[PDB]
């Protein structure tokens, strides 16, 4: 069946990932 | 000392960051994770293996929108794609209840959009359908369909689209699923209402209409046997599935819509409502054998899309079973049916699949069973040529050859069609059924 929700790209702040 | 920087953490680090004390790390990690998964099946699968999915699901219960919305956007991407185990993993850590719990709290369109899109992705897996039917059905109807439908105006079209798409998928089989949805207060009412609203906005092609009409077609399937106390004061609930208005809507979609899936679904719902022996089936078949509706249905036979052709054929077939303007069905159905058989100048019908051709043959057979004038119109449209071409094919299957022989044997039943072929040299045994 159709997976109609789909997929989306996203924003984020890479510098806060630590 | 160490300035902030743009280094890319590894997947396992990102996943661990889902559990850091700082909400802002959790939310940026979920968001970044969503981005990593985007159009990347491998990453989705690695997240499963690193056991990220239960972490993401746990975060749906987080009080801060940035975190739960963040976790949800990631789950949506993970619930999409070819690795069906990603969907199963979401189900297995109670992802559906978690999604539903968050749905009941959601106040905003963006979050509701992401939850319902995720549910739509999950609903395509057969093993998650009843999970959704049993745990999300009532929240989807009460929090989404009824309030945003306009029923008691229409809004949040995108969320409605996701939600109808989800209910459509989970009701694609299983009588238990059809029965559960039919029974849900306001659900059928509001779907019909949505489809009418859209048609009234001159929208007969939207994915929203598509999802609603496909869903309605699913609920019309076997309604005659599955309706509580099949035994057949205004109509309500599943009773609306077989009142005149929705029948008129299908017909108007057959005339206005250009979208194959909507034409197929509308013809299909008509077919389903016509299938059964019961009072309402009789009323609906009788109403549908009028000039306008027959033409609306028969015209889909000239649609370029196979699946539409097939749907029209099934609908016409069920109309023919107890027909009584033998002239009518015959006049409206035979020429277009015959055009869709291989053996003429229409290229496309040489390329139809076996199931489509057999569908047309069976429908032809039903329409001419006791209808000399139908048999005659068949003969007048060079349809005997085509039946013989099919029956005497060195390449078609046994089933297709047999289907053609059946029609031929019906044709052989009428003296007026028989003698002209005998004048060619044909005899009855030339066309045995086996």
């Amino acid at each position: 069946d159709e997976e109609g929700g789909g997929e989306e790209d996203q924003d984020f702040d890479l510098s806060q990932l630590h | 000392p160490p300035p902030p920087n743009w280094r890319q953490p590894e997947l396992p680090e990102v996943i661990a960051m889902l559990g850091f004390r700082l909400d802002a790390v959790k939310s940026n990690a979920a968001a970044y994770l969503q981005h990593l998964c985007y159009r990347n099946d491998k990453v989705k699968t690695d997240v499963r293996k690193l056991k990220g999915i239960p972490v993401l699901v746990g975060l749906l219960d987080h009080p801060k929108k940035e975190v739960h919305l963040g976790a949800c956007g990631a789950l949506k991407n993970i619930s999409f794609g070819r690795d069906q185990d990603n969907k199963i993993a979401i189900k297995n850590c109670d992802g559906v209840p978690a999604l539903v719990r968050l749905l009941r709290k959601a106040r905003d369109m963006d979050l509701t959009e992401v939850i319902t899109g995720t549910l739509w992705n999950l609903s395509s897996h057969d093993s998650i359908k009843m999970e959704i039917v049993d745990h999300a059905l009532h929240a989807l109807t009460d929090e989404v369909i009824i309030p945003h439908s306009g029923w008691e105006h229409i809004e949040w079209e995108s969320v409605l689209t996701n939600t109808a798409g989800c209910l459509r998928n989970v009701s694609s089989e299983r009588s238990e699923a059809r029965r559960k949805l039919r029974e849900c207060d306001g659900l059928v009412d509001a779907l019909i209402f949505i489809v009418q609203a859209e048609i009234g906005q001159k929208d007969s092609d939207s994915k929203l209409v598509e999802n609603c009409v496909c869903l309605l077609r699913n609920l019309s399937y076997q309604v005659h046997r599955e309706i509580p106390q099949a035994e057949r004061s205004p109509a309500r609930g599943y009773e609306l599935l077989f009142q005149p208005e929705v029948v008129r809507i299908y017909i108007s979609l057959l005339k206005e819509s250009k979208t194959p899936a909507i034409l197929e679904a509308s013809a299909g719902a008509i077919q389903n409502l016509c299938a059964g022996r019961w009072t309402y089936g009789r009323y609906i078949r009788s109403a549908l054998r009028q000039e306008k509706a027959l033409s609306a249905i028969a015209d889909l036979l000239t649609n370029e899309h196979e699946r539409v052709v097939k749907a029209a054929s099934g609908a016409l077939r069920n109309l023919a079973v107890d027909a009584r303007n033998k002239e009518l069905i015959g006049k409206h159905a035979i020429p277009n049916l015959v055009k869709n058989l291989p053996g003429g100048q229409q290229n496309s019908s040489w390329n139809f699949s076996e199931d489509t051709v057999i569908s047309i043959l069976n429908t032809i057979n039903e329409v001419i069973a006791e209808n000399l004038e139908a048999a005659k119109k068949l003969r007048e449209t060079q349809g005997i040529e085509k039946l013989v071409l099919i029956n005497k094919s060195g390449n078609r299957s046994e089933k297709e050859v047999r289907a053609a022989a059946l029609v031929l044997q019906t044709i052989w039943g009428y003296k007026e069609l028989r003698k002209p072929l005998e004048k060619e040299g044909w005899k009855k045994s030339d066309f045995q059924v086996n």
